[PDB]
């Protein structure tokens, strides 16, 4: 699972 | 004299996979009106001149998405500015709360970025 938008779910 | 040929300027651009508007620097003129853009997260894509905004300190009273170092993401409105040693900040009023976010932590939804292409666009 994650907590971030469209593309900015980057490695950091 | 004026600044150089785009290449080197801090600007905001549309990520080319029909996305939103993220902050970066022009790295090269790809050709025909496309410029290569290094986004502040470290990513690179080609972007057309219309889709790059070079007079864009994020305007106060504009609606924006905001991102925290604890990974939270939501939207609100710019209502202030700060400068810190060599970088730029934006107070976002989010859920009724005036909260400091980074240049690159303040991201413009595509319909917001459209209202800026007209005035700030390279194209």
């Amino acid at each position: 699972s994650t907590s971030r938008h469209k593309k900015l779910m980057f490695k950091t | 004299g004026h600044m150089n040929s785009f290449v080197g300027l801090r600007v905001v651009a549309k990520w080319s996979s029909n996305g939103y508007f993220y902050s970066g620097k022009i790295t090269r003129d790809v050709g025909a009106g496309k410029y290569k853009l290094l986004f502040d997260d470290g990513y690179e894509c080609d972007v057309l001149g219309k889709d790059i905004l070079l007079c864009d300190p994020i305007p106060l009273d504009t609606e924006v998405t905001a991102l925290s170092e604890d990974e939270y993401f939501s939207a609100g409105v710019v209502k202030g500015h700060r400068k810190e040693s060599g970088e730029l900040y934006y107070s976002i009023e989010k859920e009724g709360q005036r909260k400091w976010y980074k240049r690159m932590a303040v991201i413009l939804s595509l319909e917001q970025g459209n209202r800026l292409r007209e005035q700030y666009g390279l194209g």
